[PDB]
């Protein structure tokens, strides 16, 4: 260092070795953290939080435990970004991108070690992945226009999601609900438009999906509690001092008399508006904001179910059931459609009463009652069925397969293997390393299950090399089988993607060289 | 820029003000313009602080609603009327103004300087009005040539090309703000001495 | 960090953010020293890419090089200020060489090869030379849709750069047209227009209200009852008044009542709200329609015609954003950035704005000369070549301007990976030998020094300003002789 | 328990016991949300859930040391789960709600385990008459338990805890001279008996002397006229929701009321208004225009009552149009009785409420929990490998109870638990521990039972509870 | 005492710039002012010469 000082105190500069050092280091821990959750038969994490009044969580999911995980290292931070966009992208495949790049990295460190630039390892994984990639479309399988051939993928693809999480219990349980909630959609790619109710009390296996819909709301006094064959209106009004007439108006009289007879006609004008309301002819009023009680009487003695405080979400998800549309200014009842349903009833689940709606018109959208023994429990479930409707959408969205449980990996290695043995130069060595980085998922997933990992990948490697572009690890046996008889299916974006985004990363934390700190703000104990 | 770039205006110009919606949609070249000089202030707002209004029928609300939109529209028909088609106002100028300018083919600038409304007054020819129900000829002023121009990062108002100036304006570059702060300090010592020296020789 | 072959840094903020980047200024700028000859040369920087917008890290660098060469003349016993004097000199006639090996090539939009690798050329060095390709000709489409052409001047707010973290980086795309992060106000209106008839306005869809203090007295059952109905006259009215007109899409730049937002469902005409005025200016000017203030001056004269209006929704979000597409002959033009990290949507941006930036200097002035060093080895080679005939000691000042300004072909044989002694001296026995100053580095390794074969193409302005600059600093720095401070 | 504020709890519930705790471990910290969630899905077993849970757990550590895989663990304990439940199933046995005598006997040996088993006698037929009071047994599926309201009042002994057939409200009357009315006609108000007020921003000006005096007449003929309006109906009770905004009810008001001879009683809370029309039978009303004599509620008494020091209780009795509701007065002579009486009278309910849910019944004191062990350790020697080790030591998890019985009973549980294996093996499977004789006897002819979805629901959860504990092999600190 | 620095060839910047407290001192700060303000040029000789 130079006898001059060139930065402020607190200050810190970290040059070529030192800076090298600490991001393979602080990539490597955040890829062994979370290595043991992968696969069939991968483990769970607790976390505990210091800062938030102790809040308990155990969980599975990689950027859940990445996003929570309080790291420093510069280094960690962009795998933790990373893990997230993939998650908001695709939402599945948080572990293995990250898993990816670490192996990446650690493959790295040991060819600088060799003395060769980090610019030629760059350019040879970026033929690695230029011929990975080629390779791993040429390998799709495109179905769709077949409904019997797409449900089976489907619930191929749901079966294989849920096995390395809890739902793993009652995996077809899980696999019937998931592939009906998705297919209740007709189509649109609406995930807010599923609603997840979960509640304590009762065994997972007594989770359900609710043939009509279920509100969490409550009804006026003095009103029919159900319904036949009802006409629903959904309104976003305000019944609630209605008069909120928005201009800087007043009063001022010279009597009580007038007060009281102005007070009157402020009662005449909700009378006339509640009037206009039911000149629709309907037997039930659902509106997203509060309804007093003078209208709640006047539904009351008309007749009529009146429903408050149903917020946006329920406003919409109502309209998506019964197929009615949110109405306002009651001006014209020719131009408004109303719902349909054939029954409103009040159920009884655990301690709590729910408005049911059964019958119902559409049907495009729908609710997910949970059970179980723990608030843990719930999450952990809940957090796993998401991942599940995310990549039935996905592959609705886009439908072309491709087999998992290590296929993809091995197909990807073998062509990156035959580029390189074509290549002269350093470069080559780099693209061995990038498929040697390829084939340690197989590897890790194998080493949790508790197998012969070596000799697996070895034999893997082998068939594949001979031309058996479809082998793969059977875990309930933990032999090589075949992935299309066995209904191992995956879809294509999500390992698209994977491979993507762990270049990416590989490649933007390889390319420094030069690490500078700033003083810290200091925090202000008093 | 390299110090060999610094250059004087016979003229004036200025930094480009604050504006808002719209600005962008009018010209930005004149050649042979006229130049209203203004100290009022052009946009929607009450009459008075000290003001309020009473008022009974929603006929007479209307009216008065209508009044505020009439009165601003009034001053800049005034403005207008003139044949003006640079407006410069020490004042904020609005939304509402800055479209009905662009509207028309008209530059409007806002919130300028004291002392450089002033050195532009000197300059044109014109004067400072607060009241804008006599603008005559005379006290429109006169350019040669208007022009915006990017300068460095920055976007520069130039009025060039007026013989009968009195003023001037230098436009200095350098490469850092200690560069450029002893320049003017080595510019002001040959300033002073010239002045003395015209004095006394 | 200089050469298609330098590495970048990572920086982090005060407050733990993370910035990985190969930009001098910004790393210059992000750096926090106590030095007031590091601040100069942090400011120094900046005014390099406020005036130029690249080769803001040559300039840093030939500076150092520059005062590093002052330090043995000084030992020797020289005045500081003949070392300025000389330093001046040899500038000048530098400048006055770099002018005449200048080729001018050309500006216009049918053939954009020359202007596709000059950018090629700027963007080489960055982490987007994955597709520099195609963000180069992304790059030069734009600049010559925004341009000013009879004043020579560009508007970098008719250009809007904006980036979503997310699928592919070469997803990133042009659209002639708007895209702003709304959607359409009431949940069951349609997703698409494709004929759209735009009417912007700056009122809000809400009875009128004076500014001034007023106050409206209530005194008879019969007042209320007109104040009631007045209400919703106006409602009404104001729907009426916008249909009249023929328009079938809205866009506000305040909030809607929920009144006016079923009327406006009712009668077949989707809207938008809470707009920003940056937005509605490009959109009024995208389209050619006018902002209007008040719905009694909207007439079918004032609207603006779009070939299409769509909402795009990304992935498991609820993040959905609204595009403008498909207008006629359009001044305003967005760059639609994507990639898998927050670092690389920012890496991106500023590759884009320093590709801009250097093609905005070609339509400013269109004569070139050619990079990789050569330029620099033929000037100093004229310095040398100069400084022969100076005998008033001089000559030693003017040597070390030469013997500084070769700091360039060290800095890239370095990076690159071979010797830079050899390989300079080569280039330069070959260029003196031949007549070809378009010799230079091998950066690549593609087998020959041919710079002008190889396109490598830089701008003339851009070395001007460095050498000047540069200069000049330098001058300022050796001038000084005292310093004072606290402890 | 006391607690960091000052606070002091007096309990037997075991979900109470560890909710009051504070445990730190996150381990510990599943423990406390299994026993809540046993008492949402039962209300009773919330310590016998947790005694299984811990046993299972420990059972499971000379498995992990022996080599097993927790895998194969969780596996093996859900087979021995499901045999489990078809055993219990099996030892189950059918009930009608038209017996009474069964459902005292449920209800009693629910009570006999807590402070107020001296008052059991009392107790229970209070809370079958509560639960039977509420539903309607040929088609009744669920019990609402919000339909039966618990009022604890001190003062007195547990001896002196009602069943009121009526309404009762904690808040005294406003009216200075009435305190009894027989025949009562009752009616519920919404809206304000004061001067009046527009949601608007209202002002009365006054530029004449005459306007000052004009103002009151006015005010008080409108005022007056509310009251005539009310009077005209025939009320005698009149009841007014609480109001924040602006006042409820004016001392001319009240004072106009008292010279109509009507008792007023006032600040009804928003949040009760349904229970009150459920049992009165009364219809809100929020506009004088729609009083009228078809929204009022008749009822037989309705009158005030001082208890000796601790204060007045209003009674509503006799209602002509009786909904189903009930509410029960707790009393004691101090707080901490009371809160654990009330807490009692709660298990009892929800004992009632299981027992409607499913109409099925099993013997107590430790016999379906030996059943279970003996039929599994039979049921273990049929399988080969790992599977015989684990469930074994599933059934071997589950003499913990009948332990745990008689050690608190103070007997040998070592001859206990053998004598009762035994027994259980060459027969009868409805012996037990018998505490009165102090041995072994049939537990049937001491007339302790308990419904089956008690010891289905713990055994149920308790299994999920360990297969997911099984789970984890990680802890990290977050922020 | 801020950080910020002023660099500078003008002998009253230079001595206004200078914390003197120094009573006979000050004097020769006033004179630089008084001749920048009365000719603005020759601040560092008026001081050389007192
Ligand atoms: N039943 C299965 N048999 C074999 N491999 C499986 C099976 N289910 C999932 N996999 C593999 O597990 C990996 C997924 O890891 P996992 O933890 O499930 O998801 P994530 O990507 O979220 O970490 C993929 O390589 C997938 O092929
Ligand atoms: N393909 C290339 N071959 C040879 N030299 C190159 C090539 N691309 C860029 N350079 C040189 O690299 C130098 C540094 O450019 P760069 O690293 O982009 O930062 P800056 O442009 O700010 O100096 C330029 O002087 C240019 O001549
Ligand atoms: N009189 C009794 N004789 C023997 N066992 C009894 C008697 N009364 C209750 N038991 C048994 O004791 C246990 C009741 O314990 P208790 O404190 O109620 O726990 P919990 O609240 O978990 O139900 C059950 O096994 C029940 O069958
Ligand atoms: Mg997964
Ligand atoms: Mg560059
Ligand atoms: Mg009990
Ligand atoms: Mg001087």
């Amino acid at each position: 260092l130079a006898p001059v000082n060139i930065f402020k105190a607190g200050a810190d500069e970290e040059r070529a070795e030192t800076a090298r050092l600490t991001s393979f280091i602080g990539a490597i821990a955040i890829g062994d953290l979370v290595k043991s959750t992968l696969g069939p038969k991968g483990m769970d994490k607790i976390l505990l939080s210091s800062g938030r009044d102790a809040s308990l969580m155990v969980t599975n999911d990689g950027a859940t435990i990445l996003k929570n995980i309080g790291v420093d290292n510069p280094a960690a931070k962009v795998l933790v970004d990373m893990s997230r966009v993939q998650d908001d992208e695709v939402g599945d495949g948080t572990t293995s991108v990250t898993v990816l790049a670490a192996e990446l990295l650690r493959e790295a460190e040991s060819l600088i070690a060799k003395k060769i630039h980090p610019q030629t390892i760059i350019a040879g994984w970026r033929e690695a992945t230029k011929a990975a990639r080629e390779a791993l479309l040429s390998s799709a399988v495109d179905h769709g226009s077949d409904e019997v051939k797409f449900r089976q993928d489907l619930m191929n693809i749901a079966g294989t999601t849920l096995s390395s999480k809890l739902l793993t219990h009652h995996k077809d349980h899980f696999t019937k609900l998931a592939v009906e909630a998705v297919l209740r959609l007709k189509g649109s790619g609406n995930l807010e438009a599923i609603h997840i109710i979960k509640k304590l009390g009762g065994s997972l296996a007594d989770s359900y999906l609710d043939e009509g819909f279920l509100l969490d709301k409550k009804i006026g006094v003095n009103q029919p509690k159900r319904i036949e064959n009802a006409k629903i209106l959904i309104a976003n009004t305000g019944m609630d001092t209605d008069k909120i007439k928005i201009f800087g108006s007043r009063v001022r009289v010279d009597s009580t008399a007038k007060v009281a007879e102005i007070e009157h006609a402020e009662k005449e004008k909700m009378k006339e508006k509640v009037e206009r309301i039911l000149k629709h002819g309907i037997n039930c009023f659902i509106n997203r904001q509060l309804i007093y009680n003078y209208p709640e009487q006047l539904f009351g003695a008309a007749g009529v179910m009146a429903i408050e405080h149903a917020d946006f979400a329920g406003v919409e998800r109502l309209a998506l059931v019964t197929g009615g549309e949110i109405a306002s200014t009651f001006d014209h009842p020719e131009l408004v459609k109303l719902g349909s349903c054939k029954l409103i009833e009040e159920v009884m689940i655990g301690e709590d009463k729910l408005i049911h709606f059964s019958g119902v018109a559409l049907g495009e959208a729908c609710t997910i009652v949970l059970r179980g023994a723990t608030q843990q429990i719930l999450d952990e479930a809940e957090r796993s069925l998401h991942d599940a409707l995310c990549v039935l959408a996905q592959t609705v969205k886009d439908s072309r397969t491709v087999y998992g449980g290590g296929c993809s990996e091995m197909l990807m290695a073998h062509a990156v293997t035959q580029l390189a043995n074509r290549t002269p130069g350093k470069e080559a060595v780099a693209m061995e390393s990038y498929a040697k980085a390829l084939r340690m998922l197989p590897t890790i997933i194998a080493d949790n299950a508790g197998y012969d990992s070596a000799d697996l990948v070895a034999q893997l490697r082998a068939a594949h090399s001979e031309g058996n572009t479809t082998a793969g690890l059977d875990m309930r046996e933990g032999t090589i089988g075949d992935m299309a008889i066995l209904g191992i299916t995956e879809s294509f974006q999500v390992k698209r993607q994977v491979l993507l985004s762990a270049a990416e990363a590989a490649e933007v934390i390889l390319r420094v060289d030069n690490i500078i700190k700033a003083a810290p703000r200091k925090r202000v104990p008093d | 820029g390299a110090l060999e770039d610094s250059q004087l205006v016979a003229g004036v110009a200025f930094k480009k003000t604050f504006s808002y919606a719209g600005f962008e949609m009018q010209p930005k070249k004149y050649h042979n313009p006229k130049i209203a000089l203004l100290n009022v202030e052009l946009e929607l707002k009450a009459e008075k602080d000290n003001a309020e209004i009473r008022v009974h029928t929603v006929e007479d609300y209307q009216a008065i609603v209508d009044a505020e939109w009439n009165i601003l529209y009034d001053k800049l028909e005034k403005i207008h009327h003139s044949g003006a088609k640079v407006v410069l106002s020490k004042l904020p100028i609005g939304d509402v103004a800055t479209q009905y300018f662009a509207d028309r083919d008209m530059f409007c600038a806002g919130r300028v300087p004291e002392e450089d409304l002033k050195r532009t007054m000197m300059a044109c020819g014109g004067s400072i009005q607060t009241s804008v129900n006599a603008l005559s000829a005379d006290v429109l002023g006169r350019c040669q040539v208007f022009e915006e121009t990017q300068i460095g990062g920055e976007r520069y108002n130039f009025f060039t090309g007026c013989p009968k100036a009195k003023t001037c304006t230098f436009i200095l570059r350098g490469g850092a703000e200690q560069f450029m702060e002893e320049t003017e300090r080595s510019l002001h010592d040959a300033i002073m001495i010239v002045r003395r020296a015209i004095k006394n020789d | 960090s200089l050469g298609p072959n330098g590495l970048d840094k990572m920086m982090v903020d005060k407050d733990g953010d993370v910035t990985v980047t190969n930009d001098g200024a910004t790393i210059l700028s992000m750096m926090d020293v106590d030095h007031q000859i590091a601040k100069l040369m942090v400011e120094l920087s900046k005014s390099q890419d406020d005036e130029i917008g690249d080769g803001t890290t040559g300039v840093v660098v030939l500076a150092g090089a520059l005062l590093e060469e002052a330090e043995q003349l000084l030992d020797r016993g020289i005045h500081p200020i003949r070392i300025a004097d000389g330093y001046e000199q040899a500038a000048r006639v530098a400048i006055e060489h770099l002018d005449k090996i200048s080729d001018s090539v050309l500006v216009d939009i049918k053939d954009t090869e020359p202007l596709i690798q000059t950018a090629k050329t700027t963007l080489g060095s960055k982490v987007v030379n994955s597709c520099h390709r195609q963000m180069a000709e992304i790059a030069v489409n734009a600049v010559l849709t925004v341009a000013d052409m009879e004043r020579r001047d560009v508007d970098f707010e008719l250009i809007k750069v904006e980036g979503k973290v997310g699928g592919r980086l070469e997803d990133t795309k042009l659209i002639k047209g708007v895209i702003v992060d709304k959607d359409f106000s009431h949940p069951q209106m349609p997703k698409k227009v494709e004929d759209a008839k735009i009417a912007i306005l700056t009122c809000p869809f809400e009875p009128p209200k004076p500014k001034t203090k007023h106050k409206l007295d209530v005194t008879s059952v019969e007042d209320y009852k007109a104040l009631q109905k007045y209400e919703k006259e106006k409602f009404e009215e104001m729907i009426q008044q916008i249909k009249e007109t023929g328009a079938n899409l809205a866009i506000c730049q305040w909030g809607f009542d929920d009144e006016a937002n079923h009327l406006l469902l009712q009668n077949n005409l989707p809207a938008v709200r809470w707009v920003g005025g940056p937005e509605i200016e490009l959109i009024a000017i995208a389209t050619g329609g006018r902002i209007v203030p008040r719905f009694s001056e909207l007439t079918a004269e004032k609207l603006g015609f779009a070939g299409l209006v769509q909402e795009i929704s990304f992935g498991t979000t609820k993040d959905k954003m609204l595009v403008i597409e498909q207008c006629k002959n359009s001044r305003a033009v967005t760059i639609f950035i994507r990639g898998g990290n927050k670092m690389i949507i920012e890496e991106a941006k500023r590759s884009l704005h320093d590709a801009l930036c250097v093609i905005r200097n070609l339509i400013r002035d269109n004569r070139v000369v050619y990079g990789g060093g050569a330029a620099e080895i033929s000037c100093a080679l004229a310095v040398s070549q100069e400084a022969d005939k100076c005998p008033t000691l001089e000559q030693y000042a003017m040597r070390a301007f030469a013997d500084a300004l070769e700091v360039i072909p060290m800095a890239l044989s370095e990076n690159s990976g071979m010797n830079p002694i050899q390989t300079m001296t080569e280039v330069r026995a070959r260029q003196v030998k031949e007549m070809n100053p378009a010799l230079g580095i091998d950066c690549l390794h593609k087998g020959t020094n041919d710079m002008k074969q190889q396109h490598v193409i830089e701008t003339l302005i851009g070395k001007k300003q460095q050498i000047s600059l540069a200069t000049q600093m330098v001058r300022m720095i050796l001038k000084i002789d005292d310093i004072r401070k606290p402890g | 328990i006391q607690d960091g504020k000052g606070d002091v709890t007096i309990t037997n519930d075991g979900a109470t016991i560890l909710k009051q705790m504070q445990v730190l471990h996150p381990a510990a910290r599943m423990l406390v949300e299994l026993s809540k969630a046993q008492d949402i899905e039962a209300g009773d077993g919330t310590t016998s859930v947790v005694i299984i849970a811990g046993s299972l757990l420990d059972s499971c550590t000379k498995l992990l040391q022996k080599g097993i895989h927790p895998t194969i663990i969780s596996e093996s304990f859900q087979k021995a789960l499901e045999k489990g439940i078809e055993i219990l199933t099996d030892m189950s046995r059918p009930v009608e709600l038209s017996d009474r005598e069964t459902l005292l006997n449920s209800a009693t040996t629910s009570l006999n385990s807590k402070v107020v088993s001296q008052y059991s006698s009392l107790l229970s037929p209070m809370s079958v008459n509560a639960v039977m009071k509420v539903i309607d047994p040929a088609t009744a599926t669920s019990v609402d338990l919000r339909d039966i309201k618990i009022v604890k009042k001190l003062g007195g002994t547990i001896d002196d805890c009602e069943l009121v057939e009526g309404l009762v409200l904690t808040q005294k009357v406003s009216n200075s001279g009435i305190t009894r009315v027989e025949k009562a006609k009752i009616g519920l108000i919404q809206f304000c008996l004061s001067a009046p007020k527009t949601d608007m921003d209202n002002q009365i000006v006054v530029s004449d002397y005459a306007q000052m005096d004009r103002v009151l007449r006015e005010e008080r003929a409108y005022i007056l006229n509310l009251v005539k309006q009310i009077k005209k109906t025939g009320c005698n009770v009149l009841l007014i929701q609480k109001s924040i905004l602006r006042d409820a009810l004016s001392d001319l008001a009240l004072h106009f009321l008292n010279k109509m001879k009507i008792m007023v009683i006032k600040d009804i809370e928003r949040e009760d208004i349904e229970f009150i029309c459920k049992t009165i039978g009364t219809k809100p009303v929020a506009h004088i225009d729609q009083f009228t004599a078809d929204m009022l509620g008749s009822a037989e008494l309705a009158e005030e009552v001082n208890l000796n020091g601790s204060g007045k209780l209003l009674k509503i009795t006799g209602c002509a149009s009786p909904g189903k509701t009930v509410t029960i007065v707790v009393r004691g002579s101090n707080k901490l009785v009371i809160e654990e009486a009330e807490r009692s009278i709660h298990d009892a309910l929800c004992v009632i409420r299981c027992l409607v849910k499913k109409r099925a019944l099993i013997a107590g004191g430790g016999a379906p929990e030996i059943e279970l062990a003996l039929r599994l350790t039979e049921y273990s020697r049929t399988l080969s490998g790992m599977e015989s080790y684990c469930v074994r030591a599933f059934a071997d998890a589950m003499e913990v109870i009948p332990s745990t019985l008689a050690e608190n009973a103070g007997l040998n549980p070592i001859s206990t638990v053998t004598e009762l294996r035994n027994r259980h093996a060459q027969g009868e499977k409805t012996a037990g521990i018998n505490v009165r004789k102090g041995g072994i006897s049939n537990i049937l002819e001491e007339l302790v039972v308990q419904p089956l979805l008690v010891s289905v629901s713990a055994l149920t959860l308790a299994t999920e509870t360990v297969r997911s504990i099984l789970k984890i092999d990680d802890v990290v600190n977050t922020r | 005492g801020r950080g910020k620095a002023t660099i500078s060839n003008d002998g009253a910047t230079i001595l206004k710039l200078l914390d003197v407290v120094h009573p006979a001192a000050k004097t020769l700060v006033d004179i630089a002012k008084s001749q920048d303000a009365e000719v603005g040029d020759g601040t560092t000789s008026v001081t050389l010469l007192a």
